């Protein structure tokens, strides 16, 4: 009743707590992800720690341009995740390309080849900008299993 | 028995307890804040990534094998873990028939658990990560036999008993000067995390032992792997450090050993931040071709002396 | 002004009798207020003596590029291209 | 600063503190007089295997 | 040397709160500092300034527990603090109460608001033009 | 110029030999590169925590898009199709139609966060200076529906950034 209830939270604080990003060297947007380990703004060990493959990680960012070569290799990776995922779409090209967008190879928005729970629209994505799409996706984490 | 139960559970959390020491320290060494939003200053992350990686993380290979793969993670803490058991301390659990030969046997079946991850995957990619921790280890473990057979010979028997009272006035460290520089790149034959290390880290080549295993799997591999740190930290500080015995306080012994053991831990971590990987080529040339002669003149050297001065247990 | 259904913004109907509008249901939508330029009349006229005079918004800080407006025609309001300011005499 | 690493340390002083004293303070309980003894070779075992037989009876190592 | 170092840590715990005080500053707000204070701000944020420590920082500022209907101590985000992210927190020298004076305009929205994202009343698309009309009679 | 990266071997005879000797042969130099990462672990770290602290800026930054308007009321923006014309990714759309009578200004303005880069370019292109980009940060949506910005109601609550836009256009006026 309020034991069961308490426990939910206390799953979901775990994934409150820490969130392994995937290191997806996709375009400009890649180097802005490598300074949220730059010490300035940092996220390392206040819930992210950079450590790769995507067998290990909770949370895969897609930092930057896709294109239909790239649909096919960023789909399986994101079904190599486990069940419990979430995918941060940063940048303009993540959300429908930067310009492109009614470019050939392009594919727009990412939400074509795998679903989005968090959008982070800023192009040169601010390290100050990007601290949200860690800390809006820890509370936008509430409640999982009431039956 | 209600010894090995109080020597498994505070353990675990010593392994658990090393997350925060290794963002923490290695952090302050790249200068940067590490632990800081969960707890206090982090503490209360450790715990919760148990609640993170078992509870809710459910994977299982693809193509996989049979009964092997699951078997290795088995083999990673069953072997590991149990390396604690011969230990010395103040007091054993069990003192052996003759110590230091069930420490080095151990360890060599514990390289078994990156062996069997080869063939966790029947996929070619994830045995490359295997085949390069195979002659990352193999070549190591010569010299690791050597080394320890100079110390030995040295000071008493196989028995771990007898280098805790050989050591009464001064170190093994200052006789044993080669020697002991030896044992800071020869502790690091087993996959940990270190500079010159094994086929583990990711860096370069995919992850070792973990691109084929889980979360739930990958994440007992980590409980194993920094495991076997702590393991030969202690099994420094046993062979070339002592201070003192007291067998009448085993107060006064139990917080001077854990200090000479944590001033080692943090140097393993010191390592890691500090230079980049040997490479597969070149680390069967750092030993073999030019620490192997040089360990073995030590070990001709160390013959010697027992018979030049009187020196049997 | 609203019937029935949420507030019109700057001149836009929302649906007839609910029929294209249905995701604008559990979220709240967003209305501008002011918007029917209701502000605009709300600033009195200013007096001027010459038969020209120049606008501006609030100098050469706030963007306003200077427009002449004459004021002989009586009847008329006079009003410049950016601003809603009215002027007579 | 390093009021921010020393309980990172603090928290190992505790943990690794306990596999030494559990194994020593267990001896009170085990034993009577705090020890365990060192078997090794057939000499020590032998001592052990007739102190058992010697009025003690039930218990493995006791005095008088 | 030594003495100094651990007396300045003692007087930062007795300076800001207290006992209760300093336990809401440890396990709530991430790191620990005390200074100098602006004060006045919307809804019921501290905001603090006039420190040393490094480049480009102005102390600790803090959020306000419960700032528009929210109602958390625990989380907390970048939706806190009125119109004044332009001064003391960033770019400009002068303080947003103290000093550096807000332009009227009776345009401006009086109560800020924070960001909803996943709760109701959140932003929403909207068509704008009338269209072709269409017509038909009995 | 030639500044050389070959030594040309700094060793000779003698006492140049035996201590390039003793680098390789023990470690010293390791040595001193494990004291190099020791001075650094005892100076502070220059680290921001974000839900309390926060970083340096400017006075001209662009972040999310929102339009100005003048002191007494009326809207700024005057429906040129300029700052559509100069968008590189053409998120900007504008269509126009007469604001009952005399004045004319505006019925669509949606400025799609699916596209845009963040130039500046409408900041610079407007001649009556409409939008006027903010120093903002906070965006995260569900979907791309919310993301997106609708016929201006979004983009006319930028009152509460327009505080900071009004301070910040100070700095504009006569360039820096
Ligand atoms: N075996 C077959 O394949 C088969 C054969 C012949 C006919 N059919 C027909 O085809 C349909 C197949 O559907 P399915 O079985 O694939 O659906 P399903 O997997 O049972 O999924 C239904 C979803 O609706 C929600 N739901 C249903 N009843 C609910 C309740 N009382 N309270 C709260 N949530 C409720 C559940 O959410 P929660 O999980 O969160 O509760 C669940 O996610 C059936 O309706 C059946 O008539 C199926
Ligand atoms: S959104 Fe901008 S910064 Fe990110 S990848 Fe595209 S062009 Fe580069
Ligand atoms: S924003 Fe400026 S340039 Fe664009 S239509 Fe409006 S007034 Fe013209
Ligand atoms: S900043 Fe550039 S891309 Fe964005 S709306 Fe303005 S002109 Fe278009
Ligand atoms: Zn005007």
């Amino acid at each position: 009743e309020y034991v069961v209830a308490k426990l939910d939270d206390l799953i979901n604080w775990a994934r409150r707590s820490s969130l392994w990003p995937m290191t997806f060297g996709l375009a400009c947007c890649a180097v802005e992800m490598m300074h949220m380990a730059a010490p300035r703004y940092d996220m390392d060990r206040f819930g992210v720690v950079f450590r790769a493959s995507p067998r290990q990680s909770d949370v895969m960012i897609v930092a930057g341009t896709l294109t239909n070569k790239m649909a096919p290799a960023l789909r399986k990776v994101y079904d190599q995740m486990p069940e419990p995922r979430y995918v941060v779409s940063m940048g303009s090209c993540a959300n429908g390309g930067g310009y492109y967008h009614y470019s050939y190879s392009v594919v727009r928005g990412c939400d074509r080849i795998v679903p989005v729970d968090i959008y982070v629209p800023g192009c040169p994505p601010t390290a100050e900008a990007l601290l949200y799409g860690i800390l809006q996706l820890q509370k936008k984490i509430k409640r999982e299993k009431r039956l | 028995m209600i010894n090995i139960l109080m020597l498994i559970i505070p353990i675990l959390l010593a392994v658990a307890f090393l997350t925060l020491v290794e963002r923490k320290v290695l952090g302050y060494m790249q200068l940067r804040k590490g632990p800081n939003v969960v707890g206090p200053y982090g503490l209360l992350q450790p715990i919760a990534d148990a609640i993170k990686l078992f509870i809710k993380e459910p994977l299982r290979p693809a193509t996989s094998s049979a009964s092997m793969f699951i078997l290795a993670p088995i083999m990673a803490l069953g072997l590991a873990l149990t390396m604690w058991i011969p230990l010395p301390m103040p007091y054993p659990l069990i003192n052996m028939n003759l110590g230091v030969l069930f420490m080095l046997a151990m360890s060599s079946l514990a390289v078994y658990s990156i062996l069997w991850s080869g063939w966790a995957s029947n996929s070619k990619y994830a045995l490359i990560g295997a085949l390069r921790a195979v002659a990352q280890t193999i070549s190591y473990e010569v010299t690791l036999a050597i080394i320890l057979l100079s110390v030995l010979l040295m000071s008493g028997s196989f028995t771990l008993s007898t280098l805790i009272t050989t050591q009464e006035q001064m170190w093994l460290i200052l006789p044993a000067w080669p020697l002991a520089m030896m044992w800071f790149i020869s502790t690091l034959a087993e996959t940990n995390r270190a500079p010159f290390d094994l086929t583990e880290g990711e860096s370069e080549l995919v992850s070792g032992f973990n691109v084929e295993y889980a979360a739930g799997p990958f994440a007992l591999f980590f409980m194993a792997e920094y495991a076997n740190i702590i393991m030969m930290n202690i099994f420094t500080a046993i062979l070339f450090l002592g201070t003192s015995h007291n067998p009448h306080m085993p107060e006064l012994y139990t917080i001077n050993f854990t200090i000479k053991s944590l001033l080692l831990t943090m140097s393993f971590l010191w390592i890691r931040a500090s230079y980049p990987r040997f490479r597969y080529d070149q680390l069967m040339h750092l030993l073999w071709k030019n620490f192997l002669p040089l360990t073995l003149a030590l070990c001709m050297w160390h013959v010697s002396l027992p018979i030049l001065t009187s020196g049997i247990p | 002004x609203x019937x029935x259904x949420x507030x019109x913004x700057x001149x836009x109907x929302x649906x007839x009798x609910x029929x294209x509008x249905x995701x604008x249901x559990x979220x709240x939508x967003x209305x501008x207020x002011x918007x029917x330029x209701x502000x605009x009349x709300x600033x009195x006229x200013x007096x001027x003596x010459x038969x020209x005079x120049x606008c501006d918004g609030g100098g050469g800080a706030l963007g306003h590029p200077r427009v002449y407006i004459n004021l002989d025609k009586e009847t008329k309001t006079g009003t410049c291209g950016y601003c809603g300011l009215q002027f007579r005499q | 600063m390093w009021f921010e690493v020393l309980p990172g340390i603090a928290v190992m002083g505790v943990c690794l503190f306990i596999p030494g004293m559990a194994t020593a303070r267990i001896h009170r309980f085990s034993n009577g007089g705090k020890e365990k003894r060192v078997a090794h070779y057939p000499y020590q075992w032998y001592l052990m295997e007739r102190d058992r037989r010697v009025s003690g009876v039930n218990r493995s190592y006791v005095s008088k | 040397e030594l003495l100094q170092v651990l007396k300045r840590g003692l007087q930062q715990v007795s300076g800001h709160g207290g006992l209760r005080g300093y336990l809401r500053v440890l396990f709530r707000a991430n790191d620990v500092r005390v200074g100098t204070l602006v004060g006045e701000d919307k809804y019921g944020n501290k905001y603090y300034e006039d420190n040393k420590q490094f480049f480009g920082r102005h102390r600790w500022v803090i959020y306000t527990t419960e700032m528009n209907g929210k109602n958390t101590f625990w989380d907390v985000d970048g939706s806190m603090v009125p119109p004044e992210w332009h001064r003391w927190l960033h770019c400009m020298t002068d303080d947003p109460p103290t000093v550096k004076p807000p332009t009227a305009r009776k345009f401006i929205w009086t109560n800020h608001k924070f960001n909803l994202s996943g709760t109701p009343q959140q932003y929403v698309p909207y068509s704008t033009t009338r269209k072709k009309i269409q017509e038909w009679v009995p | 110029t030639y500044k050389y990266v070959n030594l040309r071997e700094p060793s000779m005879d003698m006492k140049s030999v035996t201590d390039r000797a003793a680098q390789t042969l023990l470690w010293t130099e390791l040595i001193r590169g494990l004291g190099m990462t020791l001075s650094y672990l005892f100076r502070e770290p220059a680290t921001i925590n974000y839900p309390f602290e926060k970083g340096p800026l400017s006075p001209r930054f662009r972040g999310e898009h929102a339009l100005r308007r003048y002191p007494s009321g009326e809207e700024r923006c005057i429906a040129c199709k300029l700052c559509e014309a100069v968008c590189p990714a053409q998120a900007i759309t504008i269509e126009a139609e007469p604001r009952a009578d005399g004045s004319r200004r505006t019925t669509r303005y949606d400025i799609d966060m699916t596209k845009c880069i963040y130039c500046g370019f409408c900041q610079e292109a407007c001649p009556v200076d409409a939008i006027v980009e903010g120093p903002n940060f906070e965006f995260s949506t569900e979907t791309h529906e919310e993301l997106l910005y609708n016929k201006e109601k979004l983009l006319n609550n930028g009152d509460k950034w327009e505080a900071e836009i009004a301070a910040n256009i100070q700095a504009d006026y006569l360039y820096r």
